[PDB]
């Protein structure tokens, strides 16, 4: 159960796409009496998805963000849950350090009509 | 006992330092009348029993 | 909505205009007046009267009417138990299942 | 070398003795070890949570003399 | 008795159809 | 149990979803009375997916590409909805800010203006647009290089500033900090935090235009300007954070009062909704014709019935014995000339 | 060492009322002329 | 070590005036 | 004592807070300060007093 | 609404068709004032949830009433309480009884005379003669301390004080006390500053007498 | 300092002895119901007779209860004529 | 719930009241979109105060002092302590006849205090708590019973109950075993410390509800009932029960202030009606419980504090439950005077060191300035 | 006080 | 005893006190315990002179003697009133002693350098004590507890376009069109 | 299948505990085995 | 604490910060006489001018042209109003949280101001404090060098 | 007439305010002599001395016959049996 569980696999009929990558290949050896495996080459995967030759999977993972659903999987239901937190409060300063951004050049243009009021 | 006999006169009006637990949320017009006249009468209820 | 006429007519509304759980008071102002342009060939009158009798109650033109809990409501509900009665016509009760899936 | 024999020769005994539940570093000494019944540096069991959380430096750790404290 | 939570059916035992047959092993029950 | 989420899991359902109304302006206004004061089988499904389209290519750079879509949606638009129509000016308004990537600000500004006299002639338009309306129209002005009149920014603004409920945005958002009632696993839930830049359009835009209004200042160097852009713009966020305010209910975890939540999300009236309908400002009409009491001078417009004869005080020491009532003989008679006028 | 310590000063003093033997002071408590009514009786150190 | 590093010749018991070398100097640094 | 000051008050017409810009007057009271001048207090229109 | 035409309908859910009337929260009547119109308004404290309404029967999270009580054999067991006048421990030699008396009296005792003092700190005393609690001219007996609520009643029981030099580098001004032992260092840091400290040492009976004259 | 168990006092009527409650809450008697009117459990409402609990009610209309039981001779006096409160008076209409 | 879909409506109006909705101009009785539970509008209970209390207003009286009345500064100077409203207050003072006479500063740091609700809380918490009847609150105990003590029948062989004694709570003469009695029944320790803010956020918000009325003298012509609801009826105050009624407050006139109320007023406030003549002080007593532990082991009494907040002491309860507050100056005087020295403690160190530099502590036991009121 | 025995 | 700068006889061992004069002091604490110590002595002689006004004429036999037994009442004058006046008097000394003091240093003072900058030197005007006392002058704060209503967050609260009605007796009611709220989901 | 109201409600219908989190290890403890606190691979070390 | 300042002084923080130096008070008859005015009549000093504890009046506003939205006072005994309470001290449990009693203002302006601080502790705003968890007397120690660098 | 009718008319015995116990009382002195309390707030180990310390020492381990020298803590698995007395001062 705790390899399927690295291959993102706990009930019957999930599905997962895994690398080939060599500590994976004896996840997948361990349960191979569980899983049901299918290999594709690369290029074969680049067609099974309509995708040109050239843009290669580095940067295509390169755009989407880090934070997909269920972004990490931390080493325990809590530090998940403060894992959901601060992503939940770096929205919070991402709205306050706006408000404030917002002051911070108002307050430093009432220094200029200020300062160059005397002159 | 010990009651806190020094009290008993010595607060600011006559219904002060004086435990009464029997309340109400709304004493009434004549629950009133009976609870100001209550409060004096302990007071002098007690003052003339400690003179005699 | 049969035809596309509606088959409810009436939404009677017992509540107090003084009393006390303004749930009925909060939804006369604010959802009512607009709840009422949608549907203005529903005939709503309101009651007031000192002890509400709390149930909206809808008077289809069938006949027949259905009645509608309200207690300890608030307003955003009463809003929908209102579009709960405008939608059915009380003219059948169906189990959805197999044998009910095509009326006729 | 010679300034810390004496740092630690003129120490009332009472302040190396197992003086808290919390070992410094935040372990629970229970009994059974002869070895940890030895508690040099004083623990401080309200202090220290801005540490390794909040981004704040290892700077702010140390002590007057360079010697980090622990918490 | 031990009555711990986790040590047996945790609320008493029940024996709903998808237990007297596919029991613990899939035989599953001795009677029933 | 942590989940993986590989199979297809269902969305939760949460008061973040609910179909907030497209903000309407009101009944007896129309845009210019503001402004001068400064159905067929048509497949709109097979064009939503094409008017988006025309979205990832504009926002991701092919501006030119997107303005030929646009095109098309804004020729089946045109189809389907009448003249004067919301919608239709949606897309003639979109494809304005197409040409304006590409230069061809002759017909940018000139299809700009025309969701204008597409938006006035309306009866009761989307305040959702009408501000993006003239924003827009605002940045082809200045991409004109007409360095005052790409200011109507200012005006954008001075519709949400007047028309638009700041608190009808976190009506329902506003009181999920009170549903969660963990604290040390699954507590990101007392933290619930929606940007008003999602689920508000017209005040990000609201923000987008007066920003863009400070840089115009900033290179026309009208320092007098910029700060009533800012100044004008900190009071247009703090009022809309204004409207997110909130004290913490329980902090410590909650147990099992699960029916408390028909008591959080409710209609709880933003501070927005609360100081502006204050009870004594907006007082309630309250006709005496129905109750059963009036203050004293009006005790003859109460609730009328048949024959009423004036007992007494329902005082409760009548239902003691003779003594009692000998006491309290003339209560009554004194009450009259407390109600006599 | 058993009995060793800085008593209190009205603590009972080193073997007070022992006289020399192993709880000696319950052994001289029958030569004592009259004692309280509750006065160290029996008690065998049961949950003691 | 206090007096040597302050160039000072050495005092003892130093008082607490003197000691803390003047806010304790910081060695002059 | 009083009166030395109070018929030191020439305002036969109210003073500037009278204004009600802020919020509406109270009816209540104005008919309670009728009495400290000459022209009419209560008559309220349905607009915001404008000042006069 | 992908067109306004066509508004999404209203039928309702549970999350909508079944609510309760907004009660005023302590933000609203914060507001607001307006509002708070009866006694009914002056809800308590939000973190008081409300009344216990649950069996927190041990090993079992925190049951309901009228639950189950297949699992509470060791509830109602706790719930007459810890045996009085028993050995805690039931086997395995008590871990008091294990350890060795020491010190016949104890290893803290407080017999009729001992000399524990409670801590004034040196930083409490000179926080107050800036802060102007207390006057530096005259010698701070500890009836200032007390009177002027430097130290409570709940902190002078004899013998009265004991100065301790906690933190406190340097004292600025000449200050005099009559405090009960000063720590050595306290002594040499009022006496570095032109200040005294005369110890005294008063019985009982001066205890009194000092803080009640 | 620590507040009073307001438990539940002023609003609804006493509750009664459940397994759970401090020390200092008051519930009510043994054999003494917490709602008058249900002798039974199926009892319902009765119409416009209330049980005064509390202080001295304010305004005591004849056909509600106080201290007592319900008399067809003293608690509604005329079947035909019927009371209120108009104008914190209590008339019969 | 939901259940009863039919029948708990008749499908026609009376023929009376009942009425359609007309339309959305139709301004319907009692409708507001707030949530209120006491829906009065100003004519119902009508404020007296200068302004209706508005969100622009910070409190609905004169922020300034009016230039066409005599302004009287207030007896003690003024300092805004942490929670005071930082906003001058100037109520007018009514004439007994209902002539609005001179105009009065307030004390900002009394009815200046603004309100926030889980502080008046402890006040009423311990109000609809201390106004129980605790000594009702006895209850048969299991001894206290009077049966046999002995089992009658032994039971031994055939199914009777396994029961005897039979005293306890299961049966129908018996009584309970943990039963409620009046000296098992806590009545809360209240501090001065709260309960002088508990009374100050609540005269603030009788001021900031725009409740809040000061008179010159609460004194009547005669001490007859019917010359005190003729000057109510002068005064326009409601203490019908209905119509929500009054808090006198009486402290007596503006230079002859006292405690114990005017004689005339006191014999004259007994109306059957709702009205409460309360005692013109916010602060109460240290509490102290001599039976702290057990130590008399006969006192009937609560458990808690032996000196209870009297009946007529300002208190939630009948602050909320009176629409309006009926303050002499008399009464004005002795709060800024008892609460002057509470006052001035509460202010920080390196504010407490300006005050004699400003004119707040001029000592008239040494002489500086002559005695005030 | 008079304690509680047990 | 102490309670006072004399020193309690415990100098008895010969502790000098020089280096004297040196200090300023207002006396502000001290002043305010006198308020609150005069106070009681005022509110102790208030009880110990009650006597019976009884308004009503069930136990009015009482009117004339005092609401203290005699004994006691010549035992409370002795035991907590004369206490409480020497506890007053204590700190009618702290005071008018630490004036004497200030007598003496504000004319040692005035001369040197200044009589303007003189009660500046002897000062402690605080740059925020605006804040405290005339909040109408400090700005560099919001220390407003209804903050929402300080004239720089004045912008905050709406200003509905309010009218009254004379249909419903004057009655204010906003012109306020009301926006219709979330229904569903 | 058997779905039932949640996440890890799956089949439902054969008597194994859900939300049991099979994943985890066993809390061996005090038990005595060679495949106490090991990760699998390291159960051939049966000398320690 | 110069250590824990920079903690400080590195936030993008709005409402500036006074400069360490000049938010010290901790430093020509005889090289120039002690702080607390004993002028050269003899010595003659002013009570309240010296502290070697620590306390001195606020300093003032961070600067002129910005208006601070929140203000916290000081207690009755002169210090701030931080204090570090204990999640469950019943069972003496180590888990702390901070409590901000004695502030008026916005608290909000005030606690969107600590958030920039503790970017990961949950912070919980009433009516009359501001509650920080998890924070132990350390970050008591973190407050009080901003409300003193605030200028309260 | 209601609780029994004819129990509550004749009287037995009524019972009135139950003394408290000596609200020191779990400071047992088999620890006030056995044991002390130190350490910071928060964490407060309850140092026992030495088990075997003046029984039998001939022959017994040189040195081990010092373990029994040391402030041993007790382990905290009785630590919070002996201080569970003590909480019970104010439950809840």
């Amino acid at each position: 159960n705790r390899m399927l569980r690295e291959l993102r696999l706990e009930f019957m009929g999930q599905t997962t796409v895994v690398p080939d990558i060599p500590p994976v290949r004896k996840r997948i050896w361990r349960v191979r009496h569980v899983v049901r495996v299918d290999q594709l080459d690369l290029d074969e995967a680049k067609a099974l998805i309509g995708i040109p030759e050239h843009i290669s999977f580095r940067d295509l993972a390169g755009q989407i963000p880090p934070t997909f659903g269920r972004g990490g999987s931390v080493a325990n239901p809590h530090m998940r849950s403060k894992m959901n937190f601060m992503r939940l409060r770096r929205m919070r300063l991402r709205d306050v350090m706006h408000r404030d951004q917002l002051e911070k050049r108002l307050l430093e243009e009432r220094h200029h009509a200020l300062q160059q009021q005397q002159q | 006992g010990f009651t806190m006999k020094y009290k008993r006169g010595t607060g600011l009006w006559d219904e002060d330092h004086v435990n009464d637990f029997d309340a109400n949320k709304y004493l009434s017009a004549r629950s009133t009348m009976r609870w100001y006249y209550g409060m004096e009468r302990l007071q002098t209820r007690n003052n003339m029993n400690a003179r005699r | 909505s049969r035809n596309g006429e509606l088959c409810l007519q009436r939404i009677i509304v017992s509540y107090s205009p003084n009393k006390g759980n303004p749930a009925m008071r909060q939804f006369m102002a604010t959802h009512l007046p607009e709840f009422h342009r949608q549907y203005p060939q529903v005939k709503i009158d309101i009651r007031p009267r000192q002890w509400p009798e709390s149930s909206i109650t809808g008077i289809y033109r069938d006949g027949s009417e259905k009645a509608y809990s309200i207690r300890f409501l608030s307003s955003m509900g009463i809003n929908v138990r209102f579009h709960r009665l405008v939608n059915e016509g009380n003219d059948y009760n169906h189990s959805f299942s197999a044998s009910h899936l095509h009326l006729q | 070398e010679i300034e810390a024999l004496l740092e630690f020769h003129a120490m009332r005994p009472e302040k190396l003795r197992v003086r808290a539940r919390h070992r410094p570093d935040g372990s629970v000494n229970m009994g059974d070890d002869p070895n940890f019944w030895a508690q040099a540096l004083p623990t401080r069991a309200m202090d220290g949570s801005m540490q390794r959380g909040l981004g704040w430096s290892r700077r702010t750790t140390m002590g007057a003399n360079g010697v980090p404290v622990v918490y | 008795r031990a009555q711990h939570p986790n040590a047996g059916t945790r609320f008493g035992r029940v024996y709903n159809r998808g237990f007297v047959r596919y029991g613990f092993g899939g035989f599953g029950m001795s009677v029933y | 149990i942590t989940r993986l989420y590989t199979s297809y899991f269902k969305g939760e359902l949460f008061p973040n979803q609910l179909a907030r109304p497209l903000e309407r302006l009101p009944r007896g206004v129309s845009l210019a009375a503001a402004r001068k004061g400064q159905r067929p089988y048509v497949p709109l499904g097979e064009v939503a997916k094409l008017e988006l389209q025309g979205d990832y290519l504009t926002e991701g750079g092919l501006h030119q590409e997107a303005l030929e879509y646009y095109g098309v949606v804004a020729k089946a638009y045109e189809l389907a909805y009448p003249k004067d129509h919301p919608q239709v000016a949606g897309i003639r308004l979109k494809l304005a800010g197409a040409f304006r990537r590409t230069g061809r600000l002759t017909s940018s500004k000139a299809n700009c203006e025309a969701v204008l006299q597409m938006l006035d002639s309306a009866v009761q338009p989307p305040l959702e647009l009408i501000v993006e309306a003239l924003f827009e129209l605002g940045l082809t002005s200045e991409a004109m290089s007409d360095a005052a009149a790409g200011t109507v920014f200012e005006e954008a603004v001075a519709l949400v500033d007047m028309f638009h409920n700041s608190g009808q945005s976190h009506k329902m958002l506003r009181l999920l900090p009170r549903l969660g009632r963990r604290f040390n696993l699954n507590f990101e839930e007392k933290f619930v935090y929606f940007s008003p830049f999602d689920y508000d359009r017209v005040f990000a835009l609201a923000d987008q235009c007066l920003e863009r209004a400070e840089v115009f200042y900033q290179a026309r160097n009208d320092r007098a300007g910029v700060m009533r852009v800012l100044q004008q713009r900190k009071e247009l966020i703090d009022k809309k954070f204004f409207n997110m305010r909130d004290f913490a209910g329980r902090i410590h975890t909650m147990r099992g009062h699960w029916k408390r939540r028909a008591q959080v999300l409710t209609n709880a009236p933003t501070p927005d909704e609360l100081l502006r309908y204050s009870p004594t400002i907006h007082q309630v009409y309250r006709d005496f014709k129905y109750e059963l009491n009036a203050p004293i001078g009006r005790e003859k417009e109460v609730q009328p019935g048949v024959n009423r004869v004036v007992h007494d005080m329902g005082n409760p020491y009548r239902r003691s014995g003779v003594r009692s009532q000998r006491m309290f003989r003339d209560a009554e008679k004194n009450f009259e000339k407390y109600i006599r006028a | 060492t058993r009995s060793s310590g800085v008593r209190g000063p009205h603590m009972q003093l080193m073997q007070e009322r022992l006289d020399q033997k192993g709880f000696g002071w319950k052994r001289k408590s029958r030569s004592l002329w009259q004692q309280d009514v509750a006065t160290a009786g029996f008690r065998p150190h049961r949950y003691f | 070590d206090l007096c040597a590093k302050m160039r000072l010749p050495l005092e003892h018991p130093l008082p607490l005036s003197r000691r803390s070398q003047y806010a304790a100097i910081h060695r002059v640094r | 004592a009083m009166e030395s000051q109070r018929q030191a008050r020439r305002r036969d017409a109210p003073s500037e807070w009278y204004d009600e810009t802020e919020g509406p007057l109270n009816p209540r009271f104005l008919a309670s300060m009728q009495s400290n001048y000459t022209q009419v207090i209560t008559e309220l229109p349905s607009s915001p007093v404008t000042g006069r | 609404e992908f067109d306004a035409d066509h508004p999404l309908p209203v039928v309702g859910t549970r999350l909508n068709e079944r609510t309760t009337t907004h009660k005023w929260s302590h933000w609203d009547q914060y507001i607001n004032p307006q509002i708070t119109q009866s006694w009914m308004y002056l809800t308590q404290t939000p973190e008081y949830v409300g009344p216990r309404s649950g069996h927190n029967v041990i090993k079992m999270g925190w049951m309901k009433i009228g639950g189950s009580w297949k699992y509470s054999r060791s509830y109602n067991d706790a719930r007459r309480g810890f045996a009085k006048g028993q050995w805690q421990e039931r086997k395995m030699t008590p871990r008091f009884m294990l350890a060795p008396r020491v010190s016949a009296g104890g290893p803290r005792n407080r017999y009729e005379g001992k000399a524990s003092f409670s801590r004034l700190s040196l930083s409490k005393l000179l926080w107050a003669v800036d802060t102007g609690r207390l006057n530096p001219n005259e010698t701070i007996t500890l009836y200032h301390l007390r009177n002027a609520k430097v130290i409570a009643d709940r902190e002078v029981v004899w013998p009265g004080m004991v100065l301790l030099a906690g933190n406190v580098e340097r004292v600025p001004y000449p200050l005099h006390i009559e405090l009960q032992n000063a720590s050595a260092k306290a002594i040499q840091l009022l006496e570095e500053a032109g200040g005294s400290f005369t110890n005294v040492y008063m019985s009982h009976e001066g205890l009194y007498q000092e803080l009640h004259p | 300092p620590k507040p009073a168990p307001r438990y539940n006092i002023g609003l609804r009527p006493a509750p009664k002895r459940q397994n759970v409650g401090g020390q200092f809450l008051a519930t009510q008697k043994h054999y003494a119901r917490e709602l008058w009117y249900k002798r039974q459990y199926y009892s319902t409402r009765p119409f416009a007779i209330q049980k005064h609990m509390g202080s001295t009610p304010r305004i005591l209309l004849d056909r509600t209860l106080w201290r007592s039981c319900w008399l067809t001779k003293s608690n509604l006096p005329d079947v035909n004529r019927w009371e209120k409160v108009v104008n914190s008076q209590r008339v019969t209409e | 719930y939901d259940s009863r879909s039919s029948g708990v409506h008749d499908v026609a109006p009376r023929d009376g009241v009942d009425f359609m909705y007309e339309g959305p101009q139709q301004v319907l009785p009692g409708a507001h979109p707030l949530p209120l539970f006491h829906p009065d509008n100003s004519v119902t209970r009508p404020p007296v105060s200068p302004y209706l209390p508005s969100p622009q207003r910070p409190h609905p009286y004169f922020t300034t002092e009016l230039p066409e009345l005599p302004h009287f500064q207030t007896t003690r100077p003024i300092v805004y302590t942490v929670g005071t409203m930082k906003q001058r207050i100037v109520a007018p003072v009514f004439d007994l006849a209902n002539n609005v006479t001179h105009t009065r500063e307030l004390d900002p740091f009394i009815f200046g205090f603004y309100p926030e609700t889980e502080e008046m809380a402890k006040n009423l918490s311990y109000w609809l708590v201390r106004c129980q009847n605790f000594s009702s609150k006895w209850d048969y105990e299991n001894r206290e019973i009077w049966r046999k003590a002995k089992k009658n029948w032994p039971n031994t062989g055939m199914g009777m109950a396994r029961v005897g004694d039979r005293k306890n709570h299961a049966h129908p003469w018996g009584a309970h075993s943990k039963p409620v009695k009046p000296w098992n029944l806590l009545m809360p320790t209240m501090d001065v410390k709260t309960w002088s803010k508990s009374n100050r956020m609540l005269v603030t918000l009788k001021m900031l509800q725009g409740k809040l009325q000061i008179v010159e003298r609460l004194t009547l012509p005669e001490p007859t009932q019917e010359a005190y609801l003729q000057l109510c009826r002068t005064m326009g105050w409601d203490v019908r029960h209905k119509g929500g009624g009054a808090l006198f407050m009486d402290g007596g006139s503006r230079l002859t202030p006292s405690s114990e109320y005017d004689r005339a007023f006191f014999f004259g406030s007994f109306f059957n009606g709702r009205n409460k003549l309360v005692r013109p002080t916010l602060l109460c007593d240290e509490p102290y419980d001599y039976n702290r532990t057990s130590s008399k082991a006969r006192t009937k009494g609560p458990k808690g504090q032996k000196n209870p907040i009297p009946i007529n002491r300002f208190n939630a309860y009948d602050a909320l439950t009176h629409d309006t507050l009926i303050i002499t100056e008399g009464a004005l005087l002795q709060l800024e005077d008892e609460m002057y020295t509470h006052k001035l403690a509460m202010l920080p160190p390196h504010i407490r060191a300006q005050l004699p530099e400003r004119g707040f502590l001029d000592s008239e036991v040494l002489g500086d300035v002559p005695p005030a009121l | 006080r008079f304690y509680r025995p047990l | 005893s102490g309670a006072v700068g004399r020193g309690s006889f415990h100098s008895v061992v010969a502790g000098a006190n020089p280096r004297r004069i040196p200090t300023y002091y207002n006396s502000a604490y001290e002043l305010i315990q006198l308020h609150r110590a005069h106070r009681e002595v005022t509110r102790n002689f208030l009880v110990r002179d009650k006597v019976f006004d009884n308004k009503f004429p069930g136990c009015s036999l009482a009117n004339g003697l005092f609401k203290m037994v005699p004994n006691k009442r010549g035992n409370f004058h002795t035991r907590e009133l004369t206490e409480s006046i020497r506890h007053r008097t204590i700190w009618g000394q702290r005071i008018q002693q630490q004036r004497t003091i200030n007598a003496a240093i504000l004319e040692d003072a005035t001369k040197v350098l200044s009589p303007a900058q003189m009660e500046d030197r002897f000062s402690y005007r605080t740059p925020d004590a605006a804040a405290y006392f005339s909040p109408q002058e400090y700005t560099a704060a919001n220390n407003w507890p209804n903050y929402w209503q300080h004239p720089t967050e004045k912008h905050v609260v709406p200003k509905p376009r309010w009218r009254r009605e004379p249909e419903l007796g004057g009655i204010t009611r906003v012109r306020d069109a009301v926006a219709t709220p979330i229904a569903d989901y | 299948a058997s779905t039932a109201k949640g996440y890890m409600n799956r089949v439902m219908v054969y008597a194994h505990r859900r939300r049991k989190a099979r994943y985890l290890a066993p809390k061996n403890a005090h038990v005595r085995s060679p495949l106490a606190h090991k990760m699998p691979e390291e159960y051939g070390n049966t000398w320690d | 604490r110069s250590d824990i300042y920079d903690e400080l002084l590195k936030l993008p923080l709005r409402y500036a910060l006074h400069d360490f130096r000049t938010l010290q008070a901790h430093i020509h008859a005889s090289s120039g006489l002690s702080s607390a005015s004993p002028d050269a009549p003899a010595y003659y000093a002013v009570a309240g001018r010296d502290s070697a504890v620590g306390y001195a009046p606020p300093l003032g506003p961070a600067d002129p042209v910005d208006v601070i939205p929140f203000f916290v006072h000081r207690s009755s005994n002169g210090h701030l109003p931080g204090k570090v309470y204990s999640m469950n001290a019943k069972t003496l449990m180590p888990a702390f949280y901070m409590r901000i009693q004695n502030i008026e203002g916005d608290m909000f302006r005030f606690e969107e101001e600590l958030m920039k601080i503790f970017p990961t502790k949950k912070i919980f705003v009433r009516s009359h404090s501001v509650y920080v968890y998890n924070v132990n007397l350390d970050g008591r120690a973190v407050l009080h060098h901003w409300l003193l660098g605030l200028g309260f | 007439p209601k609780a029994g009718c004819e129990e509550i008319t004749r009287q037995g015995r009524r019972v009135v305010l139950k003394p408290q116990e000596y609200f020191a009382q779990h400071r047992m002195q088999v620890w006030q002599m056995r044991f002390k309390e130190m350490g910071p707030p928060f964490s407060r180990v309850w140092v026992a001395l030495g088990g075997k310390m003046r029984r039998r020492r001939i022959g017994r381990q040189i040195d081990v016959k010092d373990m029994r020298y040391y402030w041993r803590p007790i382990e905290p698995q009785y630590q919070r049996l002996y201080m569970s007395r003590l909480r019970i001062k104010d439950h809840s």
